[PDB]
């Protein structure tokens, strides 16, 4: 197959942030690692000025700046979730903005079982090394030297094997890491000191201690104080050798602390971001003994207000901290000395759109079409509508978890699964809570389910449907099935208990909605959890645990069973075009299903056998089935042509191959664009808030395409050094190969922004630079 | 009122103010 | 029931078969309870699912994932996760909701997980289809056939 | 003399043994059941379905030749297969039968 992959918006997720001095010694410089780019903003009188956005040919796990011995100003350390670590450098010459990879190199191990933590990137206050927890049981150390230009790193042994957070602490006479692992006997705090000329690890400064069981984040404390503060769910403890001094605030009881931040320069005060949203401040007491020294005291924490939840923090300049989310809006805050008369000292000073993540998503006409997003989580979940203009969203906050979106064209609504939180009790006032006109189904922590059905014009919830307790609404569909000419609320759910492993339980319900009322026309009790439903040629098309059920809407307006599929695992996903079935399952990939009309059940032609964990499906025509998985990857499967046995026949065949580097929630079929080197068009949205466009081309614009891949590819220069055949080459953990049959788009659009003499370079002995200048821009214009 | 967040770290005092 | 029948028929001839390969009695999809050992029917889900299959007729099959990643389930093999129960359901919150009720509900029940200790398709095929008896002695099956009988079965039969 | 045989040989079909007479019923097909090494371990391959077809060839002298062909047939899974297996069972089992009403012959 043959596909065109470009992002039409850039991820929004926060995934990283860091302060230093990376762009000058005088500039005070915000970081902001999203997934694949890094953008750089200088902290000025105005607030944050961007002086350069940068995109990585990797996913960026480790973001952190330090300052060698004799270097003028910070150098960057980046390391991606492909290991490709490289150490940057600003360089600015006058009006030309350049990052020098001052050094790049793979990291990665042959052998090695990925932490469950995940890839911890910290480094040594002095800048004698780097050190990286990448794999159970090995601790890699980088040593910081102007002749490691290659990043020739080496690994220590680590005897703990299940280790959750590490730092390295200030103010020890060698490399010192300390980290909180989980043995047999419970979670424990250790320090190892790092001899890089014995290449080993040797006793730390102080001795292993016992400390919570849910204990999550190490902050190494600087001088005066040293030690460090390790934070779990509901108490915070310092811990300095001799020195204990535990905390367990209530306050902090209700919601698991996520991310830390240092506030003043000698740790004195630490922010601290929980799930919830709730900023607290750490305090930290000083005691100057007679003797010289200073010691800690006490620790205190005080509930500051409530923020955007906060993947990460970071104290900016005179009150002012940068909030990073990844599950809403990002923010600038100022903390205040004085509460707003409400108890809360944080005021909000500037919002930055997020829209991840995007759980679903469609493509509506309120001749130019708009996408409309569930994004968002919890407090922060909402609605983006998102049209061309570049993109321009107007958000529609839910204050609760939307899951599910269909338009209703014939009513002038949106229906929208939602979520939300109580203890029952609601947390707080939401969009579930506070419809125009509600009802509740007839016949701790608990979510609680409903469906919403809000005006297309003001976006305001008209109503909203409470499903049963315990009852997981799941799939959703807005149609007319059979000889019924009333279009139709069709909402999946799952009757969810801790008894069960698979839902024995689940309901399919007809709602109407008609003259602002909603009123249950029908109500199926199922087997299982309604995973998928889609309407099929006046017929309703469900996925119920492993089961494809195809039902009939008869005229006593009940659903009737016309036939049933049962070899799946797990029916997660349908997608259907004529009739043809695509059948997203768990694990088993794609399979393809044919409807047969003259006997009325369904046929397999081909199932995908290479093991995906899939995300998302999409039926490009009636041969191509595009998927994405778990691991950012995409692919582009196919029934085979030349196939001649029956066996050959049974197989689809994975024919394209592409790493996104992002996860995909949903495909839907519509373009942003007005109504062509390419045909069709599907939109993705994924997990990052980044949304994609994949289209099909023929053999000689994909052909043509893939040499100038190949010429730009050697052209132009990688931040960091990493090639581009590696970026986009297809991996998981079990598999890895080049990508096939996909053109990454944005390197091609790239090609519009080089230099003129670059331009001639490329285009030399391929034809001139202005048809493909034209080509390029035809390209954009998709 | 908050003692506690009297005296926030300047890098300069100039930063922000024309927000 | 006739389906357990022919499932415990098909099982007591696979048990001779040295080209059989079928799926590893410790699958997460036992754990998981997406299969259920204790009847015999689930042979023929696996049959039908090319989780169990033979390897004289198909010799280059993908190998079937011991456990989940990571994203998948959030849950090491057979090992209490590290991460905290808030942070993973904050994970799953980024999912859709078919694959965030899938992980949480393989989240769920691969927790209490525990370990467990460790051709004739033309015939099976005959069996399956219940025409050994009336069928020709020339008509030859491969596994490609089996499992289409199988499928056919369960359907018919589930 | 042979229709007594027949008689034999039907109550061998008959529906009562079938539940250990099954495998008998026709020849050991050597593609569909696997086993290449049949032809090479057994020369003469002799069933049910056979020894009826030469009942209705008529192609027995005497019922001694029924039974030298219906013994072939135990035989040879006597033979091909090792005891303890089940259709060394079931055919002990069908033997049993045979003998029983062939004793009475
Ligand atoms: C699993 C059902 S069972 O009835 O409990 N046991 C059972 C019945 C028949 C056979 C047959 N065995 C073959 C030789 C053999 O072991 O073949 C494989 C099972 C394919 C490996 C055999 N030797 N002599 C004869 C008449 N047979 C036949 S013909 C036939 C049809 C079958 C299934 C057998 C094994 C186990
Ligand atoms: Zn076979």
């Amino acid at each position: 197959s043959y596909n065109y992959v470009v992002t039409a918006q850039k991820p929004t997720a926060v995934n990283g942030c860091v302060t230093g001095h990376f762009t000058s010694a005088e500039d005070l410089n915000l970081l902001i690692a999203k997934n694949t780019r890094l953008e750089i903003y200088v902290v000025t009188a105005e607030g944050l000025r961007p002086v350069k956005e940068v995109g990585m040919y990797g996913k960026i796990a480790v973001m952190e700046l330090f300052r060698p011995k004799g270097e003028s100003k910070d150098l960057l350390f980046i390391l991606t979730a492909k290991y490709n670590a490289c150490i940057l450098e600003y360089k600015q010459s006058g009006e030309s903005i350049d990052i020098i990879t001052r050094a790049h190199g793979n990291v990665q191990d042959r052998i090695g079982r990925p932490s469950e933590t995940g890839i911890i990137g910290i480094i040594d206050p002095e800048c004698r090394m780097i050190g990286l927890r990448l794999y159970d049981g090995l601790f890699k150390v980088i040593p910081l030297d102007r002749d490691n230009k290659e990043l020739k790193a080496f690994n220590i042994r680590l005897e703990e094997l299940h280790v959750i957070d590490v730092k390295f602490l200030y103010g020890c006479q060698a490399p010192t890491i300390c980290f909180v692992y989980q043995d047999p006997q419970g979670r424990h705090v250790k320090t190892y000191e790092v001899s890089l000329r014995e290449k080993e690890f040797n006793k730390g400064p102080w001795k292993q201690e016992n400390v919570e069981a849910e204990a999550s984040m190490v902050i190494a404390v600087p001088e005066p104080f040293g030690g460090a503060i390790i934070i779990g769910q509901e108490s915070i403890t310092y811990h300095n050798g001799d020195k204990y001094l535990a905390i367990a605030p209530p306050i902090i009881k209700q919601s698991t602390i996520v991310c830390h931040n240092r506030v003043d320069p000698n740790g004195s005060r630490y922010l601290l971001g929980d799930m919830e949203g709730r900023l607290f401040m750490l305090l930290l007491e000083k005691e100057e003994q007679m003797d010289g020294t200073v010691t800690l005291k006490d620790l205190r924490v005080e509930l500051l207000g409530e923020t955007s939840i906060a993947e990460c923090l970071t104290y900016l300049d005179n009150g002012v901290v940068f909030v990073g989310s990844r599950l809403g809006d990002s923010q600038l805050v100022k903390l205040n000395v004085d509460s707003n008369e409400q108890g809360s000292y944080v005021v909000a000073m500037e919002t930055f759109t997020n829209l991840g993540p995007i759980v679903d998503m469609c493509v509506v006409d309120l001749g130019q079409g708009q996408l409309v997003t569930c994004s968002g989580a919890f407090k922060e979940g909402s609605l983006r509508i998102i049209r061309n203009g570049k993109l321009h969203i107007r958000t529609v906050p839910l204050y609760e978890s939307p899951r599910k979106i269909c338009y209703q064209e014939v009513s002038q609504c949106f229906g929208v699964l939602s979520s939300r939180i109580e203890v029952t009790t609601a947390l707080r006032p939401s969009a579930s809570t506070q419809a125009l006109s509600s009802s509740v189904s007839s016949s701790e922590e608990v979510e609680v389910h409903n469906l919403l059905i809000i005006d297309q014009h003001t976006f305001e919830v008209l109503h909203a449907h409470q499903f049963l307790q315990n009852e997981y609404a799941l799939s959703l569909v807005s149609c007319k099935l059979g000889k019924d000419p009333n279009t139709y609320f069709i909402v999946g759910t799952a009757m969810v208990y801790p008894e069960e492993a698979e839902p024995k339980q689940g309901r399919i319900v007809v709602f109407q909605y008609s003259d602002g009322k909603l009123q249950t026309v029908a109500e199926k009790e199922v087997k299982g959890a309604v995973y998928s439903m889609v309407e099929f040629n006046g017929k309703l098309l469900a996925s119920i645990n492993s089961t494809v059920r195809l039902y009939e809407w008869t005229t006593e307006k009940e659903l009737r069973t016309e036939c049933n599929h049962y070899n799946n695992i797990m029916a997660l996903y349908l997608k259907t075009k004529g009739d043809f079935i695509l059948v997203g399952d768990l694990m088993r990939s794609v399979l393809l299903l044919a409807y047969k009309p003259m006997e009325g059940n369904f046929e397999e032609i081909a199932r995908d056998f290479n093991p995906n964990w899939m995300s998302a499906v999409e039926i490009l025509d009636d041969d191509n089935f595009l998927g994405a998985e778990n691991a950012f990857n995409l692919f582009v499967c196919q029934k085979d042509s030349a196939a001649t046995t029956d066996e050959e026949r049974q197989h689809l065949q994975e024919v394209g191959l592409f790493h996104l580097g992002e996860f995909v929630n949903v495909f839907c079929h519509g373009s942003l664009v007005m109504q062509t080197p390419t045909q069709g068009s599907v939109l993705f949205g994924t997990v990052n808030g980044m949304i994609g466009l994949v289209t099909s081309l023929s053999e000689s614009w994909y052909n043509l395409l893939l040499d100038m891949q190949n010429r730009l590819n050697k052209v132009i220069k990688s931040v960091g050094k990493i090639e581009h055949s590696f970026w986009r080459s297809f991996h998981t953990e079990r598999k890895t190969e080049p990508a096939t049959g996909f053109i990454d788009g944005d390197l091609i659009e790239s090609f519009l922004d080089i230099s003129r003499p670059k331009m001639q370079e490329v285009v030399a002995n391929l034809a001139t630079a202005d048809d493909l200048i034209k080509v390029v821009e035809e390209l954009t214009r998709i | 009122m908050a003692d506690f967040l009297k005296g926030l770290p300047v890098y300069n005092k100039s930063n922000f103010s024309r927000f | 029931s006739p389906l357990e029948s022919l499932a415990w028929q098909v099982k007591c001839l696979l048990k001779y078969s040295t080209t059989w390969k079928p799926l590893n009695p410790n699958s997460w999809l036992y754990h998981a309870k997406l299969l259920d050992p204790s009847t015999p029917v689930h042979i023929l889900r696996e049959i039908g699912l090319r989780l169990s299959h033979c390897s004289h007729c198909v010799p280059k099959l993908e190998p079937i994932p011991e456990w989940p990643p990571l994203a998948s389930c959030g849950v090491p093999p057979f090992q209490k996760p590290l991460t905290s129960p808030s942070r993973l359901s904050r994970d799953h919150a980024t999912l859709n909701g078919a694959l965030q009720f899938a992980t949480k509900q393989l989240s769920r029940t691969l927790s209490r997980a525990t370990p467990i200790p460790e051709c004739c398709c033309g015939w099976l095929t005959k069996t399956v289809k219940e025409t050994t008896r009336t069928e020709p002695i020339n008509t030859t099956y491969s596994y490609t056939d089996f499992q289409k009988a199988v499928n056919k079965l369960l359907t018919a039969s589930l | 003399q042979l229709k007594c045989c027949s008689g034999i040989l039907k109550e061998m079909f008959a529906k009562k043994h079938a539940a250990y007479a099954w495998p008998f019923y026709k020849p050991v097909d050597v593609e569909a059941l696997g086993l290449h090494d049949y032809c090479d371990i057994i020369k003469h391959p002799m069933d049910m379905s056979t020894i009826k077809s030469k009942l209705e060839a008529r192609e027995y002298r005497d019922a001694q030749e029924f039974g030298a062909d219906v013994r072939l047939m135990f035989s040879n899974c006597y033979k091909y297969n090792p005891p303890d297996h089940e259709v060394v069972a079931m055919a002990r089992k069908l033997q049993d039968v045979f003998e029983m009403r062939f004793a009475k012959m």
